């Protein structure tokens, strides 16, 4: 993380932390504006202690007195019901074994399921020929290239590209 | 007691469910936001949580720290148990003042529902034998104890007053 | 999905079905019906009371 | 209480080439997801982080273990220390008890249970 | 970014593309398979409770003549005296 | 679907929109208004009232009392 | 059948460097704040250089942790420190150490000794001498 | 025993004599013909008491007993043939003949009508116990542990020939445990403390104490294919029931140098079901909490003073059918991930939903739900030491308190999410898995309708 | 007299009347929370009954 | 139990173009690049839907959210919307 995104990080909940104390909306929405005047004493300077010092009284007045409970959007890694629906949790690919009778029902959506697994089966001619090629030794976050110079299929096929859809 | 929460929980479960993912007392607004009956429904119970002056419990709550009269208690009981009662009844408003009474806000796509005659066939089942629930039981009682029949100046009915406050 | 009886909304104020609020009207009416019996007839404190006890002479 | 827990301190510019520490990990995490990503694996991954964790503690700490020190011998302080409390407790026990059962009586002449 | 410019474009052509096979139902694929197969009130409530009333009652006539302890019923509690008795009370 | 079109609101009354008058003194000013002005005006200052409206506006409160009583009465 | 560095050994001074990273990656090139001198303090039975302890530690806690699963569900390769007292616990919060529930529970201590006082209704205390009177002094006449 | 060991030494030259994979199925299908047997002679009354026939059986007849040695020989062969079928079937029918052997000999035991046959067929184990062992189990480490299964037992035992042997020559002969009505007090010395000394400590050698017990947990964590001799080392860890038959007489008055005993069984008892909560092992998991109410039961035996005969009767029966039955749910989940690491179980109850009833119930036998086999012999434990003292329900307690956690930490760790591996791991709980699974509650909760069998004499 | 615990014990009987119908010994179609739903409701009166005798 | 389409993001992103009254409804309706029009300009053009929307907007949004409809992108992608 860099210094001049270490003031976006505040920013944005700077004014989060806010609108759990306040009562109405305007009056959230009066204090937005009212605490952007304090953002705007220094508007374009160096990038040096100058800029530090502003954020090293930072340090203070925002940990201290900070969200005494606040709102948390319940769909988030905290909150309540974050993670509720889990008696379906999406068990995807619990479909191998069925012993039929039981692959008696959706007729049609088998014969695409054995479809796309050759988009799987066969990748490695080609996913597996740039990723000897793609990473130089053994360097940074390996995604492929994002159209993998002819078609990306997916590069990431198919537990990925089929992840698990939420309801 | 067994009558009260039962009914409001479930009378704030649809609440919740009317705008399925908040369950916060932020973002809430008036009570009338097309809600007619539900809000009825509450101050039913609100006020009978602020700790009866007719209402469903009252030959219970009343007979009782009307009977912490003649005692021999702490003393720092009767100093710690009758200051609770405004602090029961505190509660009930709370809900009033920030979910029944200002301005409506919360987010949008406003998809509030209250038409369904089986949550009609629970609310309107209770509440008939919820106002009716110290008044029937009680009515009809042999007896066990001797009542307290002294409260005198003073020193009576003044844990109502408490509430009002 | 499947049915249209309550429709989205947009805060336009989406209004009501105009047949709850007959159920709601009425039984704020029957609680205050028990009004009654608050006063009529029943007291604070149906005892009497003590005149200070003080005559033991 | 368990912690302050220090959740920021400075920087620019302390340590300018201490950064791609993530290079360590995300050359495992490409051996990771090629691993992870294959049309036949039937099976779990290795995983040696966990094979290297439990055979290192359930075993190898008797080879690891000298009594050379006595903070290694401090354990005589917590097993035989309150063994001998107990019994120092119980010792004083049942006889207190006896003599008022053998010399006079307390209890009630219906204990048949027991 | 300018780099993920050709991500999520075909991953949209292919999540999306998934979720487009993933709604799927042709012709609500249920077979079942084979096979098949208010106002009375008449023997769903019958079987439910009048039926277990005769068994149960038959298993008490047929207990306090065995057991020296049946139903164990306490006292009369009454103030006056009455035509049960052959004396009365003030 | 359709509902929430530009100049629609155009916010016109609402005394909470005060606020936005008092900040003149110091000059933010213009934008914006409308987010926290999205559903305050129009038939949203219903604004359900004070005990009055907790006895639900008086309509109900005292009704039947004055009407049972009463009769025989000798 | 894994046998090279299939745990940890006699450590921590034999030559550490080459214990972090020929095998057992604690740390990148033995300066990562996590090469294999944290033998906490050896001579007992903890650790030896032991892909262990002292190491940054308290929480590993379901964070956000998007970059890999990576934060407790989901198996980051090889990040070992310590495990089996973390699936419940967790890090620091806005308030700070001050123990003032014992003051919180210092209320009843003021009426701790309350608690040898009486509690009788009627009359009045006049607190000033023995002039109360509780209990029976004479007869009938 | 008329003819109980007769029937089954026939099923003996039927293995190797028979045909190919029919072995199996032949082999279940004539054990449980002699169930009826067992149930049919036995059972009978009933006062004081049932010598059998003769010098080689007494009948059991103060306590039972012998129903659940005879339930597990058909009920471990379903069990064994997870991870078997890859050998010779010479070779894999030698390891059928030894399990059915080990029963023989313990059919004779419990019963066993005098003390010096009892001393030989107490030591007629442990030989097709080792050889198990050694040959198809699992990866290394085995043989230490082999032999720390000797050296212990047989460490412990060799006394009682001491100890008998200086009782036949003295005082009659041992032959007979009802010829034992002339019975010399033991008083107060420097020789008849050792004498009391060798006539118990061979019996703390197989259920433990909180010393010399470190063995248990390399018997059960290095072991057989899938459980197989696991569930009869359970028998074997329980059967040491014999204190019952000698303590009851033969010095009875030296409770002076009780207390040891009563203490060190106690403070261990606490201890060791908190050893076991920062476990990694599965297999180990179970072990330590068979270490904890086994011990249980001795407290109840050295205070004599029934109403603790009562309970102690049926607490070895207590975690005998419900360890077998947790082991039966870890030779499971063992087929299908090849790692007996619990942490890596991570993301269960979604794909087995069928078998997550049977760790409810099972897992609810140690919370035990007082309409039980368990609860219904704890309280009578309750019921005894409390009259000893009023402290004893204070550490005793505690331990109906540290497994109700020490249960649940198991129960969930099946419920995670998104499992992060496992392309196998796929079978959905075939037959083999839920009919063994079964036939444990099955007969528990059925002695829980009657409970009149399980009791002493007492 | 013996009927007053008696519909005590029908009350307390017929709560496992869709414990028994678990067993698919030929049940209901399903209709499960409308089934319990039901079977409770018949269970009321019968518990309304003894309290009228208690009371005398 | 209601459900979601495409067309409830392709109002509400173009709305909030008007709604902010710093920009002007006259700009491009999907593609603006939001340097034609450092902080307060990539945070609150997106505070709005912290308001609306208002699922915490995590670290890696800020970066993508320069294509006004690579915002809208993602979203279909986390609210798994139709087909
Ligand atoms: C097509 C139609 C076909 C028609 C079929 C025929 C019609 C039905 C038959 C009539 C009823 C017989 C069935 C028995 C149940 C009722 C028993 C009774 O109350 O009468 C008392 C009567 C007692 O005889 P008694 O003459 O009154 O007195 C003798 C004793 O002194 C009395 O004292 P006691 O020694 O018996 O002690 C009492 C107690 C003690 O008994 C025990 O609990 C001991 C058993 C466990 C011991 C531990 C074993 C551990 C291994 O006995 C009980 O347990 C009674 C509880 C109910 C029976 C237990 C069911 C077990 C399954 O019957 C018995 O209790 C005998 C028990 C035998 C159980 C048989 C169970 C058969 C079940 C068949 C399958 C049905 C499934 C239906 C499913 C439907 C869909 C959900
Ligand atoms: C150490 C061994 C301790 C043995 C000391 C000697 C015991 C002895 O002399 O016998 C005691 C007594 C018989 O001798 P006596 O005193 O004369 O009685 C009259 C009969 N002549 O009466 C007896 O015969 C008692 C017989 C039991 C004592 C022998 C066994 C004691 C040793 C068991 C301790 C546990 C095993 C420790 C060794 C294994 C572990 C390495």
């Amino acid at each position: 993380l860099t210094h001049q995104q270490k003031v976006l990080r505040l920013y944005k909940r700077a004014l989060r932390h806010l609108e759990s104390w306040c009562i109405h909306r305007d009056k959230y929405r009066y204090f937005a504006c009212l605490l952007r005047a304090r953002f705007d004493e220094h508007k374009n300077e160096k990038d040096m202690v100058k800029a530090t010092q502003l954020l090293r009284e930072a340090e203070e007045e925002f940990w201290h007195g900070q969200h005494p409970q606040p709102y948390i959007f319940p769909e988030s890694p905290g909150g309540t019901s974050y993670e509720r629906y889990e008696c379906y949790k999406v068990p995807e690919w619990c479909l191998d074994d069925w012993h039929p009778s039981e692959k008696a029902m959706y007729p049609d959506y088998f014969a695409k399921r054995e479809q796309w697994k050759k988009l799987r089966r066969e990748s490695w001619e080609r996913e597996v020929k740039q990723l000897q090629e793609e990473t130089p030794v053994g360097g940074p976050r390996t995604e492929a290239l994002p159209p993998a110079r002819k078609q990306g299929d997916l590069p990431p096929l198919w537990w990925h590209i089929v992840t698990r859809p939420r309801e | 007691h067994a009558f009260f929460k039962a009914m409001l929980f479930m009378c704030s479960g649809s609440i919740i469910h009317s705008l399925n993912d908040e369950q916060d007392i932020r973002k809430m607004g008036g009570l009338f936001k097309a809600m007619p009956f539900t809000t009825t429904a509450l101050i039913v119970g609100s006020l009978a949580l602020t700790g009866m002056p007719f209402l469903t419990g009252f030959y219970s709550k009343d007979l009782i720290i009307e009977a912490a009269n003649t005692s021999y208690t702490n003393a720092w009981a009767l100093l710690m148990t009758l200051i609770a009662t405004s602090f029961t009844a505190i509660y009930s408003t709370r809900i009033i003042f920030f979910a029944l009474l200002g301005q409506p806000r919360f987010p949008t796509l406003v998809n509030i529902n209250e038409n369904n005659p089986l949550l009609i066939n629970s609310i309107k089942r209770l509440l008939i034998g919820s106002l009716f629930a110290g008044y029937i039981i009680s009515n009809n009682i042999p007896p066990t104890t001797i009542p307290q029949m002294t409260m005198p100046y003073y020193l009576k009915t003044t844990a109502l007053i408490v509430t009002i406050l | 999905g499947g049915g249209a009886h309550i429709e989205p909304r947009y805060r336009q104020f989406p209004q009501l079905t105009r047949s709850q609020v007959i159920q709601a009207e009425f039984f704020s009416a029957t609680m205050w019906f028990w009004i009654l019996w608050r006063f009529w007839h029943d007291s604070d404190a149906v005892l009497g009371h003590f005149p200070y006890p003080d005559p033991s002479q | 209480t368990t912690l302050d827990p220090a959740e920021y301190d400075i920087s620019s510019e302390t340590r300018k080439a201490q950064a791609e520490r993530l290079a360590i990990r995300s050359r495992l995490k490409r051996e990771y997801q090629l691993q992870y990503y294959d049309p036949s694996r039937r099976g779990v991954i290795e995983d040696p982080a966990l094979v290297r964790w439990t055979y290192a503690r359930s075993a190898n700490i008797y080879p690891n273990f000298r009594p050379n020190t006595k903070t290694s011998l401090l354990g005589a302080l917590f097993g035989i220390g309150p063994l001998v409390f107990w019994y120092y407790v119980f010792k004083t026990d049942r006889d207190r008890k006896e003599k008022l059962i053998q010399e006079g009586k307390l209890d009630r002449t219906f204990n048949i249970s027991y | 970014t300018p780099e993920e410019k050709l991500r999520l474009q075909q991953l949209r052509e292919l999540r999306r593309r998934w979720l487009k096979d993933q709604e799927l139902s042709p012709r609500e694929p249920v077979l079942p398979p084979q096979r098949v197969s208010t106002y009375r009130h008449s023997i769903f409530a019958f079987t439910h409770v009048l039926i277990p009333v005769w068994i149960i009652h038959y298993y008490l006539k047929y207990h306090v003549t065995t057991k020296p302890y049946t139903i164990v019923e306490k006292k009369p509690r009454i103030f006056p005296g009455d035509t049960i008795l052959e004396t009365g009370e003030v | 679907m359709e509902l929430p079109d530009y100049k629609q609101w155009k916010i016109e009354g609402t005394p909470l929109e005060t606020v936005q008058e008092k900040l003149a003194a110091r000059g933010l000013r213009d934008p914006w208004g409308r987010n926290e002005a999205w559903r305050y005006m129009g038939g949203f200052a219903n604004n359900v009232s004070f005990v009055g409206a907790l006895l639900k506006g008086f309509k109900w409160g005292f009704a039947a009392f004055v009407v049972a009583i009463g009769a025989e009465y000798y | 059948a894994s046998h090279i560095t299939k745990d940890m050994l006699p450590g921590p001074y034999p030559k550490t460097p080459e214990e972090r990273a020929a095998a057992a990656k604690k740390y990148n090139m033995r300066v990562e704040d996590y090469e294999p001198y944290p033998d906490d303090g050896t001579g007992y039975g903890d650790y030896p250089k032991l892909p262990d302890r002292s190491q940054q530690e308290r929480d590993p806690w379901y964070d956000w942790d998007h970059p890999d699963l990576r934060l407790n569900w989901g198996e980051p390769m090889h990040w070992d420190l310590d495990m089996y007292i973390r699936n419940r616990v967790d890090t620091s919060p806005t308030p700070v150490n001050w123990n003032l529930m014992c003051k919180h529970l210092f209320g009843f201590v003021a009426f701790m000794l309350f608690m040898f006082w009486v509690g009788e209704t009627y009359p009045a205390y006049q607190p000033v001498g023995p002039k109360q009177y509780p209990y029976n002094n004479l007869y009938l006449e | 025993m008329l003819k109980y060991i007769i029937p089954t030494i026939m099923l003996m030259p039927l293995t190797w004599l028979s045909k190919n994979n029919m072995i199996w199925v032949n082999s279940t299908a004539h054990s449980l013909l002699i169930s009826f047997t067992s149930l049919l002679l036995m059972n009978q009354f009933g006062d004081n008491s049932l010598n059998f026939s003769l010098l080689f059986f007494s009948d059991s007849l103060s306590t039972p007993l012998l129903i659940l040695t005879m339930w597990l020989l058909p009920l471990m062969l379903m069990a064994s043939q997870h991870h078997l079928s890859k050998e010779n079937l010479t070779r894999k029918k030698l390891f059928i003949t030894m399990l059915i052997s080990l029963q023989l000999f313990l059919i004779m035991t419990f019963t066993a009508m005098e003390l010096i046959l009892f001393y030989i067929l107490f030591e007629a184990t442990l030989v097709p116990t080792l050889i198990i062992i050694t040959r198809w189990g699992n990866q290394t480490e085995r043989l230490n542990a082999g032999l720390y299964f000797l050296f212990y037992t047989l460490a412990g035992s060799l006394p009682l020939l001491v100890a008998l042997i200086y009782i036949q020559n003295t005082v009659g002969s041992l032959n007979f445990l009802m010829l034992q009505y002339w019975v010399q007090p033991v008083h107060n010395s420097w020789s008849n403390v050792f004498m009391w000394l060798a006539c118990m400590m061979a019996f703390m050698v197989k259920m433990p104490l909180y010393g010399l017990h470190l063995w248990l947990p390399k018997a059960h964590v290095e072991a057989p294919i899938a459980g197989s001799m696991v569930l009869a080392a359970v028998l074997l860890k329980l059967g040491g029931y014999g204190m019952l038959r000698i303590t009851l007489i033969l010095n009875p008055m030296t409770d002076f140098m009780a207390y040891p005993f009563i203490m060190l069984s106690l403070w261990g008892m606490i201890m060791t079901s908190s050893i076991c909560l920062r476990q990694t092992d599965l297999k180990s998991l179970i072990a330590y909490s068979s270490v904890s109410h086994m011990a249980l039961v001795i407290v109840a035996i050295l205070i004599q003073t029934p109403w603790s005969y009562m309970g102690a009767t049926a607490l070895m029966i207590a975690h005998g059918l419900t360890s077998s039955m947790l082991f039966c749910l870890a030779n499971s989940n063992y087929e299908r991930i090849h790692s007996r690491t619990m942490i890596l179980a991570r993301g269960l109850q979604t794909l087995l939903p069928l078998m997550a009833t049977w760790w409810l119930l099972a897992s609810l036998t140690n919370l035990a739900l007082p309409p039980t086999i368990n609860l219904i012999g704890e309280l009578f434990v309750v019921m005894s030491t409390f009259s000893w003292s009023n402290i004893t329900i204070i550490l005793m307690g505690v331990n109906m308190v540290i497994t109700a956690l020490y249960s649940l930490y198991m129960l969930i760790m099946t419920q995670r999410g998104k499992y992060t591996y496992h392309i196998n791991n796929i079978s959905p709980s075939f037959t083999r898995e839920n009919a063994l699974m079964s036939l444990h509650i099955l007969p528990l909760l059925l002695l829980t309708l009657n409970p009149k069998i399980i009791l002493g004499p007492l | 007299m013996n009927m007053f615990s008696s519909l005590s014990l029908v009350t307390l009987l017929l709560l496992t009347m869709p414990i028994m119908m678990m067993s698919f010994n030929t049940y209901k179609p399903s209709n499960y929370p409308l089934y319990v739903k039901t079977a409770i409701s018949y269970a009321f009166i019968t518990s309304m009954i003894p309290t009228m005798m208690f009371i005398h | 139990a209601p459900p979601l389409t495409l067309e409830g993001i392709k109002d509400r992103v173009l709305y909030v173009l008007k709604l902010y009254d710093k920009i002007d409804p006259e700009k491009l309706s999907v593609n603006s690049h939001f340097m034609k029009d450092d902080s307060l300009d990539q945070v609150e053009i997106i505070m709005a839907m912290e308001d609306e929307f208002g699922f915490e907007i995590p670290d890696i949004d800020a970066e993508k959210l320069m294509c006004p409809q690579e915002i809208v992108d993602y979203i279909a992608d986390k609210k798994d919307v139709y087909e």
